[PDB]
């Protein structure tokens, strides 16, 4: 009976411990993605120093070449649209730091919840 | 007729009206010479534009999802634009970049930014060779936003705004032009009577002589057009030398960077028989109708 | 058909009285009319009428060679070669000498350069001052000047050479001979008249005498004296 | 004495004649108007001089990992790479600018800098002048983009193009204000002289009743300065009509794209009671002047 | 006391006649002096010689009052108020009525106001000017401007107010209607000039002449015709 009333929830338990132990083994990626994005966008204020000069409207301050200023532009323009991006991507990867990390600790109190019920509920058989 | 007698007078009137002539003389010079900068700078805006007229292309530029994916062109949605966009009326042959190839393009242009610059910098270039430069109004209004192609941004067609600031002058130009037209007709309408008080001991007697309409203002209506030639020729004289005084050394350096077609004495003289003739309208048909209305 | 004027009136501002009525008066040659019309009613009236500048708003108007109640584009100077008015002021060219002077009327016409030169000497010994043909208008004295300016008006010999109030500020003890050469005028062959208060003087000639008072014709003798 | 019975004449004087009293006022404000452009493109120019760099100016970069750190001087380095640069005859006017002290005059001079200036701002610079132009080509051919003193900035020789534009045509400007000018003062000049020959019934009158010599011109000059107010009231309105007009191609867009300074129409309005008070003096005097020599 | 002037010329080009070689005219209280002659003696440039328009050249000019020889210009109008004078074209603004016409110059001059208005009908209702005044003077007949232009010699007080060019284009008739009203306004002891070229005026007056003949004096005897 009470000694019966044992085997029905173990399996529950071992898949309530391998979900916690996997998703201890998944946090790791979004941390490890911003370890990857991070570096890109804290001194790219050094990347447009020594003397850029370049924006997407004249091109024009030093000149060659017809042929070889109109990719100055054609590819700043684009520029300017990946810079407008970047603070998109940007955030799309700082969600994640804010949504969708805190399940695993309410997953770790509800495991912690599950195994005082499962201490609370044994008093029939001890 | 007597065509001889008619250049003795003129001095009379020129000497009698000495402090009145001069100011007349000098600011329809400026009125016609606003005029002529302004033809002058709209011709050079609109030469400038065949140092790359010629050589006019164009592109397409895709999404990344088919960019970043692959380097060279190996997916269907890159093969659709083999077919979908080559049947164009202004397309002559298309070129596919890679991120790779576009992005070494860039560096070696111009060796700018270090983190963002590199695979995920820009996406690949299909670039596109236009037919003609004068169908890009149809190019650009032809394709919009689709699957597969972020933007139909233009590359070529660009260059035109960045003139829209030397546009905005030669129109500018043109309206002071118009704006001082309406004193000018003004102050040449207004001689025919601030002399008169001068010639008041000569002009009774044709009134009873027997003179002919046509002879009599014809004195009156010749110092207006004498006027005009001789504002006009001292004004392309005052263009002359604004070109080789406050002109020069911007037009050497400009011109060193081969952005404008570059003007020089001949070309400013080639518009000027349209001026001269539009001068010698404006005077005389204003002479001409002023006359019957003031005397 | 001769000049005849009649029925003539222009009335300007609702004027009460305009000085133009239905005076049907006739005028011929030979006889001189000269008006005594009262000051500031008329007198510049008959020179703008039968010159065509004052047109009346009734009254058919005719000249001799012409017609003066309706113009055109080219008929406006037609009249103006025949006939001739000097005014009371002198309006000379102070540009030009006396003997210039009196060919500036030559040339607004568009005569040829043949009789240009050759007139010049046959019509300034007709005049009485025949002068040096050097003299400036500013220098010359106030008895000569309109003298000169009738001169310039005879050398075409119009068929009208009248002129309203000849003297201006002249004694009449000068006057007189500006006066007596006006009848060689008029044995020319031409019509001449004078308008000018100046009674007790011309009735000496015992001319034609008229007068229109406020637009009525209240004397009309051929040979009359002031009334 | 009271001026009302004195304003009373003056409306009727310009009622006469309308076809000649309103010409003066559009040709005054034409040359009010462009000696204005003068005066504002003399003060974009001295905006200009303070975001950019004079024609004596040759800055420098240093090193990376002594401009991101190393604030006080006192170490080796700093010093070892100060006099790496102090090693020509060419410094003259370096300044102790780093980090603290450089960040706030470079925010402004760069729109985009001020993006992520939160992290690595900006190092030290070092900024330093020059007196040869002709001679520090082999000064950047030492301190050019190799490894060790980073690339660096000269404003001059094809860089300063757009101070060559500017200064040519404010000189050119300049020239139009002063012929504009010329025609201004004879027009108003000729002013008092027509206007005697339209009133000269009373000017004997008035030399009759012996009043006094000072009142008689009172009219003209009261005449004079409302039509220079008239003159002005439209040119600092002009100003703004041809801006609304021919600026929205560009209006604002040069301060992120770093050409001009700063535009507003504050700095325009700033030069408007100096102009106004030069012209009716102008106006006074060539009032007295003509006065003086004609009756 | 005494307002005259002597071996006064101005000698614009000599000529025929250096303005005036030798004058050696008198001017009293009330005196009525008659002028003709040949129309080249130099009558009008005397005329401006006493309002001093005209520069002396010999000679020093005063009318009663001072020397303006040689005066400073500010002090140049301070004789002309009480000097008056008519001419040919009658200078009249034909916007403004005969009123608007005689007070321009009492408003111009510039006195207080409320003591100018009342005293334009205490003055003007001398001249057969008065009534209908308010009307513009285009309309009017020949016989009447004249009245406007002594009007504005007549409101001031004068001492120096001459009559120059009296007659002009005018009928005999109405000569005679206006010598009795140019006669009256010298009744209050202002003398007047005299200065016609006519012949039919001297019997008529009887009074003081004075002639010229080309600068020099051709008749003065002062009494009689
Ligand atoms: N079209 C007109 N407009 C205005 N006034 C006119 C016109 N025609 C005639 N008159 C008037 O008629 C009058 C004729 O008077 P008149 O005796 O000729 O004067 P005067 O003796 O000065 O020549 C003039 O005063 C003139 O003002
Ligand atoms: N500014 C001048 N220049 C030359 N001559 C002058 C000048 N002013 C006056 N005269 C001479 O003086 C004379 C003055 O004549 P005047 O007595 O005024 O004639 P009227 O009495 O008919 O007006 C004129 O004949 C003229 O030639």
């Amino acid at each position: 009976s009470a000694q019966l009333d044992l085997n029905e929830k173990l399996a529950a338990q071992r898949a309530a411990d391998q979900k916690l132990a996997d998703n201890r083994t998944a946090l790791d990626a979004a941390r490890a993605r911003l370890a990857t994005f991070q570096t890109a966008v804290n001194k790219v204020a050094a990347a447009t120093y020594m003397g850029g000069r370049t924006h997407g409207m004249d091109a024009i301050l030093t000149a060659e070449s017809p042929q070889l200023l109109i990719d100055r532009l054609s590819v700043q323009r684009v520029m300017a649209h990946q810079m407008s991006t970047q603070m998109a991507r940007f955030k799309a990867a700082g969600e994640q730091a804010v949504k969708a990390e805190q399940a695993a600790a309410k997953s770790a109190a509800d495991a912690r919840s599950a195994a005082e019920q499962a201490a609370a509920v044994r008093a029939n058989l001890q | 007729m007597r065509f001889g007698f008619l250049l003795n007078e003129v001095l009379t009137g020129f000497r009698r009206n000495v402090t009145m002539t001069i100011a007349m003389i000098l600011t329809t010079a400026i009125s016609v010479g606003l005029f002529g900068g302004g033809m002058l700078v709209v011709r050079l805006a609109d030469s400038s534009r065949a140092i790359y007229l010629d050589r006019v292309e164009s592109q397409v530029f895709l999404t990344e999802d088919v960019s970043a994916n692959d380097s060279s062109c190996d997916t269907t949605a890159c093969k659709a634009l083999r077919e979908k966009i080559e049947t164009r009326s202004d397309v002559k042959a298309v070129r596919f970049l890679n991120r790779q190839q576009a992005y070494d393009d860039a560096i070696r242009k111009f060796p700018q930014f270090k983190d963002v610059a590199g695979k995920d910098s820009f996406p690949a270039s299909f670039i596109v060779k236009l037919e003609n430069p004068e169908q890009h109004k149809d190019f650009d209004t032809a394709m919009k936003g689709q699957p597969g192609v972020l933007d139909v941004l233009n590359q070529k067609e660009l260059i035109d705004r960045l003139f829209a600031v030397l546009d905005g002058l030669s129109n500018a130009a043109f309206a002071v032009a118009l704006v001082q037209a309406i004193g000018a007709i003004l102050l040449i309408a207004n001689m025919v009577q601030v002399a008169a008080y001068t010639r008041r001991t000569e002009i009774g007697i044709m009134r009873l002589v027997g003179a002919s309409r046509w002879y009599t203002q014809l004195p009156f209506l010749v110092e207006a057009m004498l006027a005009a030639t001789m504002g006009v020729g001292i004004a392309v004289a005052g263009l002359m030398v604004v070109r080789a005084l406050f002109l020069e050394n911007a037009l050497n350096q400009f011109y060193q960077a081969n952005l404008i077609a570059k003007v020089d004495y001949a070309d400013i003289l080639f518009i000027t028989p349209w001026l001269l003739l539009l001068g010698v309208a404006m005077s005389g048909l204003t002479a001409y109708l002023t006359l019957r209305l003031y005397v | 058909m001769m000049i005849t004027l009649d029925h003539v009136t222009k009335q300007y501002k609702s004027s009460a009285r305009p000085a133009l009525d239905d005076i049907n008066v006739k005028i011929d040659k030979g006889e001189f009319v000269f008006l005594i019309g009262p000051s500031g009613s008329g007198k510049s009236t008959f020179m703008r009428l039968l010159l065509a500048a004052e047109t009346p708003t009734s009254g058919d108007v005719r000249v001799s060679k012409f017609h003066v109640n309706k113009l055109r584009g080219r008929h406006v100077p037609k009249l103006r070669q025949v006939i001739g008015c000097v005014f009371q002021d002198f309006r000379l060219l102070q540009q030009k000498t006396v003997y210039d002077n009196v060919a500036f009327a030559l040339e607004v016409i568009g005569k040829r350069t043949d009789a240009i030169n050759r007139v010049v000497p046959e019509v300034l010994e007709t005049v009485g001052l025949s002068g040096k043909a050097n003299r400036l208008p500013d220098e010359l004295s106030g008895g000569e000047q309109q003298r000169v300016a009738i001169a310039r008006a005879f050398v075409n010999r119009p068929l009208v050479l009248l002129a309203d109030e000849p003297t201006g500020n002249l004694d009449p003890e000068t006057s007189r001979d500006i006066m007596d050469l006006l009848e060689r005028i008029n044995r020319t062959g031409t019509t001449v008249l004078m308008a000018t208060h100046d009674h007790h003087i011309v009735d000496s000639m015992r001319q034609r005498v008229v007068e229109l008072s406020l637009g009525r014709l209240v004397r009309d003798e051929q040979r009359g004296v002031y009334g």
